């Protein structure tokens, strides 16, 4: 059984005559997040694509970091719209970045500034 | 001199970034053969250099996407009312119905486009945030005119802004105010025409095609023996001892290294081209969307009035709005006018001929007026100009002098 | 990286050529020698390619710098957001090691004020449009002012020109345009 990349993708077990699937398990690069050794030493580790305070991210599994529900402009980009920072003792937090504030404009058909 | 004027719109496609990639060196060249790694430890710097180059390309891609879009640090918001002087802005504004704020034309545009150490990284700015930026830009360029590109955002009614720009391209305001319904109808019809036209993008797809071809050629290159006895390292090691198999092993190693070198060079060149395109896109975004452009044939063919950015998968799409002349009319003219032995030149315009009378009119739209002293200024006598016509300039003060 | 690459044996028996030649005869040492030669050639090829690409990028940056120098320092630029954020007034080049540094000078607006406005003005059944500016509302009176800095003036015939009647404009306000000639007509 092959694919577009003409590499093995399936196989039939030759005793029970049933279909089996295959998948490699060697993905993932290792990355680390540091708020700067100038201030403190606590760090968090980020894996690239594997599935895993173990918190889960669209771009890997994050360990050593604490999730929050807020949103700010972010300091250290990570991936898939997730950013880490240090403001909080104090620790390392992750969240979804905020593109900025939001102000409506009082646009009326006779008002000028 | 033209007598009628239409309003057209035109698209323009630009790539912004390609697919971020990464290729681990050892996992590709070797499999699980430990001795293969031992041999590669004679070539150590090569893998580090290749990985560094790929990381550089990835960060360059993200930098392009960052530069081209986030031109504003204050996300604006369209008012709930749609009172824009009859301009049916409904095909490019976000719709609350869909989960993402992707507008209709963005949604239509987004659908037309369709193992061994080849991890693919995702961009650190998801498409929803890109659509958010685009919507913010649309709100800013619709309500706040264009001053929001310089400091704060200043509110101003849309009709007055269109009058501003019509003044910009060299026609008086009254032309716009006298034809609001016609202009709005033409604009809406043009928007609908674009909506139809896009319902049936080579520059945005050949990038993906080339990336697929490059990766496919890199993968398929594994099959070849590179002049060795067989492809798989496991078969070679299991059938021969190291003292005679090392030649086959290192020949394969050289083959894989050559393939990686070639692919990396191709990626670097393509990335340089993409960066050039992204810088052009940023310049167009900052000189068309904000303000008005006097650079002829830059922001769409013909005279330029405004623009509307739109997002696209790995791309960006502009909707320029261009004033264009129409049916004209023959006329007779002469530069100077001689009244009392002294010349007369128009302040703004030319001297078209009725065939019986004379007039002064705007340079781009037929508007006959009466030649007064408030439209011309005098300099020198009538004895030096190469061409001139006898006539009389009416004066406003004389009838009031009663 | 180019220098440190010398250390590696490139799959040969040792690094230094002198040791190889002093320990083996040419008929058996030539393979080690030419393997090393291939290694050094590959390293030089890679470094040269990297240098060429970096030089192309630097040339692009230098051409952009020349364009900025000729369009910001000399004259004024209407290309928005080219010579510094905001409106542009002048520039001042400065040198730097292997670089160049500009000091743009940008006019930027400040605190604003709400107002009411209407495009046209109807005086005697005929329209009135400003020559330069807009019609801001005192809340009691009307004025014409510059487009970028509040300067109220009195609406005369020297600030507006007429075209057509009052029966076609989409929005308009009743008012009276003072005339300079009438008081002097005494
Ligand atoms: C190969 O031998 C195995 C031995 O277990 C066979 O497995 C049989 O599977 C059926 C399926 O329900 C059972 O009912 C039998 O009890 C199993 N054993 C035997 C001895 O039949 C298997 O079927 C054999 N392969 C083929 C192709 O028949
Ligand atoms: C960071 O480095 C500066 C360099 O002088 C030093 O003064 C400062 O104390 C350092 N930060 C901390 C938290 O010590
Ligand atoms: C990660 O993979 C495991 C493997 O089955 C799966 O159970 C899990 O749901 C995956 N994680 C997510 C977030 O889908
Ligand atoms: C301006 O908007 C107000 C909203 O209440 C409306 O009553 C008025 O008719 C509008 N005027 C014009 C000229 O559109
Ligand atoms: C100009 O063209 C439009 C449509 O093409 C038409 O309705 C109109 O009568 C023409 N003339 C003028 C003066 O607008
Ligand atoms: C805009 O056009 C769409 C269809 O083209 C229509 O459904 C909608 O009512 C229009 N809105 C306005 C304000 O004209
Ligand atoms: C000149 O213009 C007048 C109106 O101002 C018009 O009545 C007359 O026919 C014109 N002469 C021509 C067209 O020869
Ligand atoms: C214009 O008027 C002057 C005044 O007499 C006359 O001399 C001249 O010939 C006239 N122009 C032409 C073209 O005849
Ligand atoms: C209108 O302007 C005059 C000065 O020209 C001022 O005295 C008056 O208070 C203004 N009306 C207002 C602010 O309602
Ligand atoms: C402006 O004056 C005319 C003259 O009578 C009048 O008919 C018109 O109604 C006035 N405008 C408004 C908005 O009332």
């Amino acid at each position: 059984g092959r694919d577009i990349d003409d590499t093995t993708d399936a196989v039939r077990d030759p005793q029970t005559l049933e279909i089996l699937d295959i998948t490699p398990c060697s993905f993932g690069g290792v990355s680390v997040i540091t708020p700067g050794t100038n201030t403190s030493n606590q760090v968090a580790v980020l894996y690239q694509g594997v599935n895993c305070n173990v918190f889960q991210t669209r771009a890997g599994c994050l360990i050593g970091a604490e999730h929050v529900n807020n949103s700010y402009e972010c300091d250290i980009p990570i991936g898939a719209g997730i950013c880490a920072s240090y403001q909080t003792s104090q620790s390392i937090i992750a969240y979804t970045m905020s593109l900025g504030a939001e102000n409506s404009v009082a646009y009326s058909n006779n008002s000028i500034a | 001199i033209p007598i009628n004027f239409t309003i057209s719109v035109t698209t323009e496609i630009l790539p912004v970034s390609m697919t971020k990639t990464s290729v681990d060196c050892t996992m590709y060249i070797c499999g699980d053969s430990t001795e293969c790694s031992n041999l590669l430890l004679q070539y150590g710097s090569f893998c580090t250099q290749l990985n560094r180059a790929l990381t550089g390309i990835a960060v360059e891609q993200d930098k392009n996407t960052q530069e081209v879009f986030a031109q504003v640090k204050q996300i604006y918001k369209t008012p709930p009312i749609k009172d824009f002087g009859g301009f049916n802005f409904s095909q490019i504004l976000p719709d609350p119905s869909k989960p993402s704020k992707r507008s209709f034309i963005e949604d239509l545009l987004f659908n037309k486009v369709t193992f061994n150490g080849l991890t693919v990284l995702p961009p650190l700015l998801t498409d929803e945030m890109i659509a958010q930026y685009t919507s913010a830009l649309l709100a800013g360029t619709i309500t706040s005119g264009w001053t929001f590109g310089a400091g704060a955002a200043l509110q101003i009614p849309f009709a007055m802004q269109m009058a501003y720009r019509f003044n910009g391209i060299g026609v008086t305001q009254n032309v716009l105010y006298e034809n609001q319904k016609l202009i709005a109808n033409q604009f809406n019809s043009a928007i609908g025409k674009i909506q139809d036209s896009l319902s049936s993008l080579g520059k945005l797809q050949d990038v993906v095609n080339q990336n697929a071809q490059a990766l496919n050629t890199l993968v398929k290159q594994l099959s070849s023996n590179f002049g060795a006895i067989s492809s798989v390292l496991n078969d070679i090691l299991a059938r021969l001892d190291p003292p005679e198999a090392e030649v086959q092993i290192d020949r394969l190693i050289t083959g894989r290294l050559q393939s990686l070198q070639t692919y990396v060079t191709q990626q670097l060149i393509r990335a340089a081209e993409i960066r050039a395109s992204a810088n052009l896109a940023a310049t167009k975004m900052s000189e068309c969307v904000l303000g008005q452009s006097k650079r002829v044939d830059f922001c769409g063919k013909g005279y330029h009035l405004m623009s509307f950015p739109q997002s696209a998968p790995h791309g960006v799409v502009f909707l320029h709005v261009t004033y264009v002349p129409a049916q004209e009319k023959n006329f007779t003219t002469a530069p100077a006018i001689c009244h009392d032995g002294k010349a007369h030149f128009p302040r703004e315009g030319v001297f078209v001929s009725n065939g019986t009378h004379w007039f002064v009119t705007q340079r781009n739209f037929y508007e006959p007026q009466i030649i007064t002293t408030h439209n011309t200024f005098v300099s020198g006598n009538c004895d030096v100009v190469i061409g001139i016509v006898n006539n009389t300039v009416y004066d406003p003060l004389q009838p009031e002098l009663d």
